[PDB]
């Protein structure tokens, strides 16, 4: 039947582009119902910030969320938005598929890379110690359960999206014990998935090769800090964060698909925002739900809308508005 | 003459070093290399005490043991396009300044439980200040106009926050140099998109490794990009991109452009300026004319073919 | 019912004399014990303890260990560490009781120090952060702490002990020692037939020296037990008269003498078996042979209260054989 | 003249500082207490920057933060038998010297994994070389003959061996003082059998906590052992055994001996030798004649009564 997805439009241009996805999704006859929610943290008992309950309950029920850019909170004790969500839903895999867009020129044209970043430990452990004045130790945390879990999803991802190879990216030569254990758990899963080709590379090698020739790469899986970086690198190869979809897969079947770009408060209200990023994230969501045929159409009908280039938005090297860009996609998703 | 200790190292190292000396012979470079045949260890430091300058291949860790005994705290990589060698970002000119003694690179790892590994990353006020002043000292001596501090201080609020703090402090003693700050993952995205927005970049150890090899990819890769590592006394000249498969080629394949350019930058440090520029110009011309290119630059030429072409064109400038 | 073989590790110095003495006291008491000598002196493998000694402990679960030798190589690891990692020795146990023959400033001491023996400050993990700056890793885990507290309340029930004190420093190390206290509480509320309390290490040290009457069974993390046990030993006479057992997994248990190897009086007949013997008594109670244990114990104590035959270290001129054979006489009651 | 900072503290503190004031008043001591009812409050550094001395009661957490703002690195506890008070160890004279800014005391703890806690113990050359020079300077200034370094360097080879390493080097600068090392757990056992083998003892923080209270028990208890903490610039006078339930129960039952004694030790520091020995020996004689004793000493008198007696004999001209 038709499934309900929790919609989190966010702030600034978020509403405008969430509206745009809702209309594009409607033209596709896509069996999708929206349930708006607001994730802005509130002060819970003792002042400990939290996601609102209706936000949590609705995600735990519908499982799928579509979430736009969020404002940066100003209170100092206030924890990171990404951190709150990650901990509230156990979002353990961050997924960034980067694909060269036919009509948007960059120095790279043959790019098709999916970076799967472990999203819960590594150097982002949140553990630091002031050892003595002027000397700080930041604890990087690697565990076998988390490294096994992330490697199992990369192979899950490659199987479900017909992906040829998976590369584990690491620095086991420098961090022998921690990155070695990550690379070890990758290897062990790699043997129970012999139908996906697997290999290892060093992070520094991957960055020098990434920029000489990105075609040589496919699905990549690495520890946290390395993914936070490589994913932005790879997004830099296809045109920035405005054309870059993002997924966060979590516990209990929960996945939240988001735009990684900012609120753009100066162009809010104006018909100037670009929805490509959030829309492409919505087709990430569709494929995640198994609505491959619907996703393929909305995807193929936005690539087309950019290829002919008649009406890009301000950022994409064009002069048109959010209405026209949206309307072209609606028209073409009907044939 | 001028004594310089030479650590050929492994892989193409001994071959790239054979190129430095065939080109130095051809240019009548007044330098006598003192060759430490294998990578006990302190004889290199006693040789470094008198010579003060070295040129090395590749080989805690073995090579980051050497860097502690010689206090090579500051690493510098010159990321500059070569006019003949076309890439996706031509006419680019950046310098990467990397701290080399702290961070993850001291193997402070243990097992706190079955299947739970801790790695310590160390950041101190001492070495952050030293690399920040180095970066601004670099930018003024060489006449660059901007220093960008790369960090991840929004997540590692201490440690990376302490690096940023120092950097911001030293930045105040250098008013005619512009000082910006940029988050490590955003900076990597900018390097592939608009690398032209940077000048000098100063960062800690691991980010350095990342940006070192990233930006070397912008301008032609590990075959052409020179590096050098300083202490307060010592200068040691190496290649810029130091990843594990940097030049994992067989005999007579590798590109000596990286080592030779860094060889010319050593000659400048030795105040042998005529020779430093003669060898630099030869390399850059031979590359621009296009007759002879190593495989990593496209051409079919061996490494001997390429460096003896350097030799011809540089005995000519000594007409 | 049935004869048991106990691995015997006589060890070095006065080792083989005093273990030979225990052998014969056990004989005089007709105790159900056979012995199987072995050598735990570590050897350079591919350092490790020899496999015949490991197979013997694996089969016979009980060992009696005399005093070992301090190795000379700096690269040689702690002989206690090898034995601990081999059999997973997690509980070090020191019953200290005032000997009535042997006058001390402390006359009514009866304390059992159950020490966690696997983690704590003795985790073996340390890093040089920078020149002249070291960090030592103290590890406290949930399982290790529960296991040590579960032994302690078991020891208190089986050895008919009335109170158990968790000794900690959780006002300083609020997380690590806090977790240890947290699990001792959990076990305590499951064995509510034992009056359980908590005390700070520094309070316990101050009170111990002033009145040991007030203590009973003390469970505590590694370093605290390492110190608190030697402190209580001094209450009653020192390493020369204190038993000790290290309880391990797979039914393993090694009862030892903690005094030194005393090489100057080796060979001569001047060693004091009292310490190695009272550990052998511990081994019996652990094994279940309560009647053979009380007998041998009562023999030893009576031999000391008489004072007729005391070794050089308790204030006599008797030889070691004069001391043992008197004990052998008494235990044939 | 002479302003002295007073921090009454928590527990029975205020009633002991009341006793100090009454004995000082009895003795007509020229010392005016500028007191602060603590428990930012950098106020006390403001005051000690002028007064330079304090008398304090029971107080990272506040105590370790205060010591850090005053750089009270060295702690000195006097373990001396009082002639009337009879214990299992009489005619004992030990000095316990303890590092106070390092070790397990900076709350450097974290969770590696559910049920796995790490806690870092910090030892540095700087602070070990400093507490080591202080112990030997203490032995020289005070005519002591031996300094024993207490450690666990056979288990924590780095770290306690660092503390050991610094002691051994400092020991060579004081050839007239004898120097021994002992392992913490051995040392505790020796302290009960025969504490007489010790002169001066030096150790890091946690072993100092242990031996401070252990040795206090040998000669009377937490109500009679006085202590001090020093800086380069500051001298703070407290009680010796400051364990969590030191005198924490009761009211008008506390023993003022400990505080009074380090009060007289404080007067000695201000060069008020006349009042320092007057107060000291008043207290020592009230304890010896044995008329009034507080409950920790096997008596039945109140804190007020015991202090009323000290006062009565400070003022008694036929001493």
């Amino acid at each position: 039947g038709v499934q309900t997805v929790t919609l989190i439009p966010g702030d600034g241009i978020g509403p405008e582009i969430s509206a745009a996805v809702m209309k594009i999704f409607d033209a596709a006859k896509a069996p999708i119902q929206w349930e708006e929610r607001n994730v802005t943290a509130i002060q819970g008992p003792g002042g400990k910030w939290m996601i609102p309950s209706e936000a949590k309950e609705s995600m735990d029920k519908n499982k799928m969320g579509l979430k736009g850019p969020l404002k940066t909170p100003i209170a100092a004790g206030h924890p990171s938005m990404n951190l709150l969500l990650r901990k509230t839903f156990d979002l353990y895999a961050n997924v960034r598929p980067c694909v060269s867009i036919e009509g948007y020129k960059t120095p790279y044209t043959d790019v098709n890379i999916v970076t799967i970043r472990e999203n819960t430990e590594g150097e982002y452990s949140g553990i630091e110690h002031v050892i003595v004045d002027g000397v700080v130790a930041s604890i990087k945390l690697i565990t076998e359960g988390a490294s096994k879990r992330i490697a199992e999803f990369a192979f899950e991802y490659a199987r479900n999206n017909h992906r040829s190879n998976v590369t584990a990216v690491h620095k086991a030569n420098i961090m022998r014990m921690s990155d070695g254990l990550f690379l070890q758990k990758c290897r062990e899963v790699a043997e129970s998935c012999k139908d996906i080709k697997f290999n290892e590379m060093y992070l520094d090698t991957v960055c020098l090769n990434m920029v000489q020739d990105p075609s040589q790469f496919d699905v990549l899986v690495m520890p946290n800090l390395y993914g936070d970086i490589l994913s932005d690198l790879c997004a830099g190869l296809i045109g920035g964060l405005g054309v870059t979809p993002s997924g966060n897969i979590g516990a209990n079947g929960v996945a939240i698909f988001e735009s990684v770009h900012g609120t753009a408060p100066d162009i809010a209200g104006k018909d100037m925002a670009n929805p490509t990023a959030l829309l492409l994230s919505a087709v990430m969501m569709l494929r995640h739900m198994g609505l491959f045929d619907h996703a393929a159409r909305i995807e193929a009908a936005c690539f087309a809308t950019i290829k002919d280039g008649k009406s890009l938005t301000k950022d994409l090297g064009g002069n048109a508005k959010c209405s026209d860009f949206t309307e072209e996609i609606c028209r073409r998703v009907k044939d | 003459s001028f004594p310089v200790t030479m650590l050929p190292g492994d892989g193409v190292g001994p071959e790239l070093m054979h190129a430095v000396k065939e080109v130095f012979k051809a240019a009548a470079v007044p330098v006598e290399f003192q060759e430490h045949h294998l990578s006990k260890l302190e004889q290199v430091l006693s040789s470094m005490k008198e010579n003060k300058v070295a040129i090395i291949g590749k080989i805690a860790s073995y090579d980051m043991r050497l860097r502690r005994k010689l206090d090579l705290f500051a690493n510098v990589v010159h990321v500059k396009s070569l006019p003949g060698y076309m890439t996706r970002h031509n006419n680019l000119d950046l310098v990467i300044i990397r701290e080399q003694t702290e961070g993850e690179y001291s193997s402070l790892e243990h097992e706190s439980a079955r299947g739970v590994i801790e790695c310590l990353k160390i950041v101190t006020r001492a070495k952050s200040q030293r690399i920040a002043k180095f970066a601004f000292d670099y930018a003024t001596k060489k006449g660059r106009g901007k220093v960008t501090a790369v960090h991840k201080a929004n997540i590692m609020k201490l440690g990376d926050g302490l690096f940023l703090q120092c950097c911001e402090e030293v930045a105040e003693l250098y008013p005619k140099i512009k000082f910006e700050t940029m988050i490590i993952d955003n900076c990597c995205m900018q390097l592939v998109q608009n690398p032209y927005q940077f000048d000098v970049l100063v960062m800690p150890n691991l980010y350095g490794n990342i940006i070192d090899n990233l930006a070397a990819g912008l301008v032609g890769g590990a075959g052409v990009v020179p590096g050098e590592s300083y202490s307060a006394e010592y200068a040691v000249f190496e290649t810029g991109a130091r990843h594990p498969f940097a030049q994992a080629v067989g005999r007579n394949i590798a590109n000596p452009t990286a080592m030779l350019l860094s060889a010319s930058n050593m000659l400048r440090h030795l105040n042998l300026e005529y020779h430093s520029s003669m060898i630099a110009d030869a390399v850059k011309k031979v590359i621009k004319v296009g007759k002879v290119r190593t495989s990593d630059m496209g051409g079919y030429a061996t490494c001997h073919d390429f460096t003896e072409e350097i030799c011809r064109r540089v005995k000519d400038l000594d007409e």
